């Protein structure tokens, strides 16, 4: 309602901005009810819309005020539209004075992209609810089970129904022995079992800011090898070549081949 | 069991699967072997009708071209609004002849290719002007786009590969892995926010990986594979961008095209979850913000750009993990005025919003159930054939009968139905590794008395140390009862073996500390009968 209400104020101003009034006599500000303009008068000016003066006020003649904006000049060759106004209510002729506030606007050429289809309800406090408590959950079913060692749930939901199923499998180094779905039983359990992750690949270990290693591959198959390497002219720590072992290699990672380059 | 997948989901494709036939050694000799196969039609759930309007013609028919290449802002989103309409059958909604609109598109898009190519440098970089200083960022935007459009209209591979090799040769650092020439200014409605205060390397390394990944399908040569592996790895190893979800999201989205099953990638998205914004008890709407600096702007701003770009990258991360259940409350957030403008005619945002609906509408058609599934044996003939639709989603079990390897397959089609095969078997005690403690029992008249005899069996490398602690069950026919006060001797006697006993479900349970493998331990008890039944099942 706030967004819409700014947006209505923009349209309301476009319709009812008193810039559209004929020039105010004796340097009053034009003001518009919606259906009539009246001028707000300066000290020493009076009448319905400022038409007459006290004998002292006649000395001013400063006369600095706007007429309306032009419509938008379309995009400026950096995709920004603009518009300008021209100081052109009764001009600073006998005396001299600037009309106040920046003569021009620039506004990004923004337009709509998608099928309009109404508007959604939004309230200030809500959006920062990254976490909230588990619901009353009367459609009992099951919540997400914690997947096994090195595991990943393929289809993700808050609450799976009775007889509804979830698929799992091991991460990139690894493969499932056994059946890789589970299903929510009527009591709320998953009966997780008869599945086991096995290693088939290994991944470039964590190393110091000097590369003490040569990165041959994204993933290394078990029985392949990786090499610790000095950039030039020295030897420091760790095996020169290593092969992977169902576990990781037992690689040097507290320190690596940090040679005197 | 498996999902079938005729179309590509879960980083792979699954139009065919084969299940072996096994003959275990444990088996009861004269057994029958039995098997059952059934298939579940996994429907999409709800679909949210998220679309570009007929006004999508105004997104093609760009705002005034000009200097500093506002002509570039005029070319690039055409290469997306095409792809949306193409994946959406959408030209019909225009109400011209769709073919005339498709021909108009293919032509205007080719005019676009010459138009963007006109800003290529002889070094195959690009710039803000034809005479400007080169930019890797804009080289990477061009590579993101060229990666798109060669799925539709081909351009020669060298024109891509040289533009790649400018970037990949001259700016691929180590310990941090893509770098830039400091162009004059960020273009006020193109580029986007860097990492603002400092540390732009994450936004560079991500946006450059995002370009290079899109192009890499159309320049597959060894160098570029060698580059992206490290351009990812240094991005991954740097990526903990908690200072900005916009940085967490472009870094996540880049990595979503990578190895989707790398633990650091999974961890990054697990942080992206922890960063999410929601509304409702279940998630009704979902989106993201990082800088909590806020105004309810009716005309959008770079603050909106933080949201729309961080969200469009989270959305594209999720839509490269293929789950509409996760994606839905985001697609609800788009298309109606959360923080206005569909990308506000920032090209970067508006591109990423159109890309959102494109991958969403693709996944919608990939997921729907319109699939035909066949099952056969490997050496033997066909077993069954199934047709799976918005009505016939449940695929009833069919027996599996013929003792051969089982092949299930599909053609082209759509959806993600899953086929489950169960096997039933009966296995021996003595001829299997299930038994460590080998059993005998005898019933004799001297009401009657019963003596069990049994012994442990160690592994081949092990001595006669005896069995671990065990729970033993003497079953009896119903109405037969053991002499419990005689049984108390097994508990009271100085030569103790059992800790405790109980009667439960009519069975006699007793718990034994260890068992000899040196000899058969023998144990005797006595029974009285209040005979209860006409048929008695064998006791265990």
């Amino acid at each position: 309602k706030r967004n819409n209400l700014r947006k209505a104020l923009q349209e309301y101003a476009a319709k009812f901005d008193p810039c559209q009034c004929a020039p105010c006599p004796n340097n009053g500000r034009p003001t518009l009810s919606g259906t009539e303009c009246l001028c707000v008068c300066q000290s020493g000016t009076y009448g319905e819309n400022c038409e007459k003066q006290s004998p002292d006020y006649k000395s001013n003649a400063v006369d600095g005020q706007w007429g309306c904006w032009s419509s938008w000049s379309t995009c400026d060759a950096t995709y920004k539209r603009s518009r300008t106004r021209e100081c052109n209510n009764p001009a600073p002729q006998r005396g001299g004075k600037r009309c106040e506030g920046e003569k021009r606007q620039e506004e990004d050429c923004t337009f709509s992209i998608m099928e309009n289809n109404g508007q959604p309800c939004i309230n200030d406090d809500e959006e920062m609810k990254e976490v909230d408590l588990p619901e009353i959950e009367a459609d009992s079913g099951c919540p997400q089970p914690v997947p096994p060692e090195n595991g990943f749930i393929r289809n993700e939901k808050q609450l799976y129904l009775v007889g509804e199923d979830v698929e799992i499998s091991c991460l990139t180094g690894f493969e499932t022995v056994g059946y890789q779905y589970f299903r929510c039983l009527p009591d709320g359990t998953w009966r997780q079992g008869d599945v086991e992750c096995q290693r088939t690949e290994c991944i470039k270990p964590v190393v110091q800011e000097v590369l003490t290693i040569t990165p041959f591959q994204r993933l290394y198959r078990i029985g392949e090898s990786i090499e610790l390497t000095c950039p030039k002219g020295f030897v420091v720590a760790g095996p020169s070549r290593y092969t992977c072992q169902g576990n990781s290699w037992t690689p040097p990672i507290s320190n690596s081949l940090t040679c005197e380059k | 069991g498996v999902t079938l997948d005729p179309r590509g989901i879960y980083g792979t494709i699954s139009r065919r699967k084969e299940f072996p036939y096994r003959i275990p050694l444990d088996l009861v000799p004269k057994t029958e072997i039995k098997r059952i196969l059934s298939v579940k039609g996994l429907l999409v759930g709800e679909i949210l009708s998220a679309v570009l309007s007929q006004e999508g013609i105004n997104i093609l028919t760009h705002l005034p071209k000009g200097s500093a290449e506002a002509e570039l802002m005029s070319v690039v989103p055409v290469f997306y609004v095409f792809h949306y309409l193409e994946t959406g059958n959408h030209w019909n909604i225009f109400h011209s002849d769709p073919l005339i609109e498709k021909q108009k598109l293919k032509k205007k898009l080719k005019e676009g290719m010459l138009s963007i190519m006109s800003y290529r440098n002889a070094d195959y970089s690009y710039s803000v002007w034809k005479g400007g200083s080169a930019s890797t960022w804009l080289t990477a935007f061009a590579l993101r786009v060229l990666g798109q459009v060669n799925k539709y209209v081909e351009q020669n591979q060298n024109s891509i590969c040289n533009s790649l090799l400018w970037l990949v040769e001259n700016y691929q650092l180590d310990n941090g892995s893509f770098k830039e020439n400091s162009q004059y200014q960020p273009i006020k409605l193109q580029g986007t926010l860097p990492v603002e205060a400092r540390e732009n390397s994450l936004y560079l390394t991500a946006f450059t990986v995002i370009g290079i990944r899109k192009a890499f399908d159309i320049c597959p040569l060894v160098k570029i594979d060698t580059a992206l592996i490290k351009a990812d790895n240094f991005l991954l190893e740097n990526t903990l961008p908690a200072q900005s979800t916009f940085t967490l999201a472009i870094s996540a989205y880049a990595l979503s095209l990578g190895d989707k099953t790398h633990p650091q990638f999974r961890s990054i998205v697990s942080a992206l979850k922890r960063e999410a914004l929601v509304k409702g008890n279940p998630p009704i709407y979902r989106f993201w913000k990082d800088n909590l600096q806020h105004k309810d702007s009716s005309v959008p701003n770079t603050g909106t750009a933080r949201m729309v770009e961080t969200t469009a990258y989270a959305l594209l991360t999720s839509l490269n993990l293929k789950d509409i259940n996760y994606v839905n409350p985001v697609i609800k957030w788009l298309s109606e005025e959360q923080r206005y403008g569909g990308g506000f005619y920032s090209t970067q945002d508006t591109i990423n919003a159109i890309e959102g609906l494109t991958e969403y509408s693709l996944l919608v058609k990939q997921l729907r159930l319109s699939m035909d599934i066949d099952v056969s044996y490997k050496h033997k003939g066909a077993l069954h054939n199934y047709k799976m639709t918005d009505k016939n989603f449940l695929g009833r079990p069919v027996e599996v009968l013929l003792n051969d390897d089982l092949i299930v397959s599909t053609g082209f089609g759509s959806g993600l139905a899953t086929v489950h095969v169960t096997t039933v078997v009966h296995k021996t005690s003595t001829s299997e590794e299930v038994c460590s403690f080998y059993l005998k029992i005898d019933t004799q008249d001297i009401y009657k008395r019963i003596v069990a005899c049994a012994s442990y069996k160690p592994s081949r490398e092990e001595s006669s140390s005896g069995s671990s602690h065990a729970v033993m069950d003497i079953s009896l026919p119903t109405g037969i009862s053991a002499n419990e006060e005689d049984l108390k001797a097994l508990v009271e006697g100085v030569d103790q073996l059992f800790t405790d006993y109980q009667i439960k479900d009519g069975h006699v349970i007793l718990q034994l500390n260890s068992i000899p493998s040196s000899d058969f331990l023998c144990v005797r008890f006595r029974i009285f009968e209040l005979f209860e039944v006409g048929f008695l099942s064998p006791a265990t």
